[PDB]
């Protein structure tokens, strides 16, 4: 593994030995992955291993999750649940014990909950965790009402949205300790209280303490004027939004030429 | 008496995992 | 070189134009399949014919591993900031030894200026809540 991999996999453990449920998020391309996979490694006393591990990634990310299981341990075995109703309905009676690890999609879980429902999970990781942070979504409801004595996530670039997104976090991370969002809002003086208390159950590397040799990108804006046509329509429009950013990235939309 | 039907099981059985590795090896492209 | 876009509208003229002039056209947007998806995404690595190749931010930013490529540009902008960074790390990532360029083409202060404005503040929010 790596340094950093391997404090983060102790830490993991020892929240593991502690029962304490917790995030970890780095940027992307640290080995989130790699990580995770270390972790379950980790676990030797027969405990997790022998149940399942429900990985519930997005649709993107099912097949590089599923190559890094099929490569990084020639161990654990994978039963992919995405596909067709016939392959995924097989793949479910299947195991209704060599599941070891399952992938999934976000949507293909909420709307087969019922087929989750009935097996039990030793594990459960939710990776790309940043879509949930709405709680009205069904999403959110769904994935609270899973039975897990243990979560873990690997979601990358947390927050930087409204505080909604810190109430779903949190709340997710454990139900107690969270009772109302606006209770919540009431808890320099708030900004480091808050960060007293998600320093114990969260991890940073950042970009400098694991990058050693990665080029700093080069970021260039690119400035670009209308076309005459565009400045007609502009001059149109002046005398919504959707409609308006149209127009401007270009004009085909509202108006292909003619013949 | 019971023994063929317990055969049938496992051969179902077997048939099945077959079904469910032909499908792990068509989704793993 | 990624080019990175939104509307689909967007994408397929984007499209017609690069088989009016002949620089290879790869795409896997939300519309592709899982399988098509793995596909073009095994092919990008140890592949060298696809020149460019066309993604949408939610549908291939996040989780693919381009780190053949070597430059990023976005056609368009966003409005939620954190969304072009997961299009821009997952080009600058591990395996891209090469190099790293994000281009941005934007207008000249038509409207996306408010936009660019209001991601750039959050930038700053969410660079300094947690860092
Ligand atoms: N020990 C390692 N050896 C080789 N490659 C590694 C190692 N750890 C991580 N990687 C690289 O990290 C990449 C996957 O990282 P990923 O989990 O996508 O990062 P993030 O979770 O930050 O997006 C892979 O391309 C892999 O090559
Ligand atoms: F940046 Be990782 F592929 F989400």
């Amino acid at each position: 593994l790596k340094g950093y991999q391997l404090k983060g996999m102790n830490w993991l453990a020892n929240l593991y030995e502690q029962g304490i449920n917790g995030i970890l998020a780095d940027e992307m391309g640290l080995g989130k992955t790699v990580q995770s996979i270390a972790l379950l490694a980790h676990l030797a006393e027969r405990e997790n291993i022998w149940g399942p591990f429900l990985i519930i990634s997005p649709a993107s990310t099912l097949n590089n999750w599923h190559q890094e299981f099929t490569r990084f341990v020639p161990k654990f075995k994978v039963l992919p649940y995405w596909g067709n109703p016939h392959d995924r309905k097989v793949i479910r009676r299947f195991w209704s014990a060599p599941f070891h690890v399952v992938i999934t999609s976000y949507q293909l879980v909420v709307q087969d909950v019922k087929y989750f429902q009935r097996v039990k999970w030793q594990y459960m990781v939710l990776d790309e965790a940043q879509a949930l942070k709405s709680s009205s979504s069904v999403r959110w409801k769904i994935l609270l009402q899973f039975q897990c004595r243990n979560r873990l996530l690997l979601t990358g670039t947390p927050i930087q949205n409204t505080m909604a997104e810190l109430w779903a976090l949190l709340h997710f991370i454990m139900p107690t300790l969270f009772d109302s969002h606006e209770e919540f809002n009431e808890w320099e003086n708030q900004l480091s209280r808050l960060h007293m208390i998600l320093k114990p159950f969260m991890l940073r590397r950042i970009k400098k303490d694991v990058e050693n040799e990665l080029s700093d990108k080069i970021e260039i804006l690119m400035y670009c004027q209308l076309t005459s046509r565009q400045k007609l329509l502009y001059q149109a429009l002046k005398n919504l939004v959707m409609q308006f950013r149209k127009v401007c990235n270009h004009p085909e939309l509202f108006e292909r030429q003619e013949t | 008496l019971t023994e063929e039907m317990l055969l049938k099981r496992e051969e179902r059985a077997r048939k099945r995992r077959l079904q469910a590795a032909r499908r792990a090896e068509e989704h793993k492209n | 070189v990624l080019i990175y876009s939104q509307m689909t509208r967007m994408i397929d003229l984007l499209e017609e134009y690069m088989v009016y002039r002949k620089h290879t056209y790869m795409r896997l947007d939300g519309s592709s399949k899982i399988s098509e998806r793995r596909d073009m995404v095994a092919d990008f690595q140890n592949r060298n014919d696809i020149f460019v190749f066309l993604l949408s931010t939610r549908a291939g930013g996040l989780g693919i591993n381009l780190t053949a490529a070597d430059t990023v540009i976005f056609y368009d902008s966003d409005w939620n900031p954190t969304v072009d960074q997961q299009a821009m790390d997952r080009a600058h990532r591990l395996g891209q030894t090469k190099q790293v360029t994000v281009y941005r083409l934007i207008c000249k202060g038509t409207i996306e200026e408010r936009i660019l404005q209001r991601a750039k503040e959050k930038s700053e929010i969410q660079r300094m809540v947690i860092s």
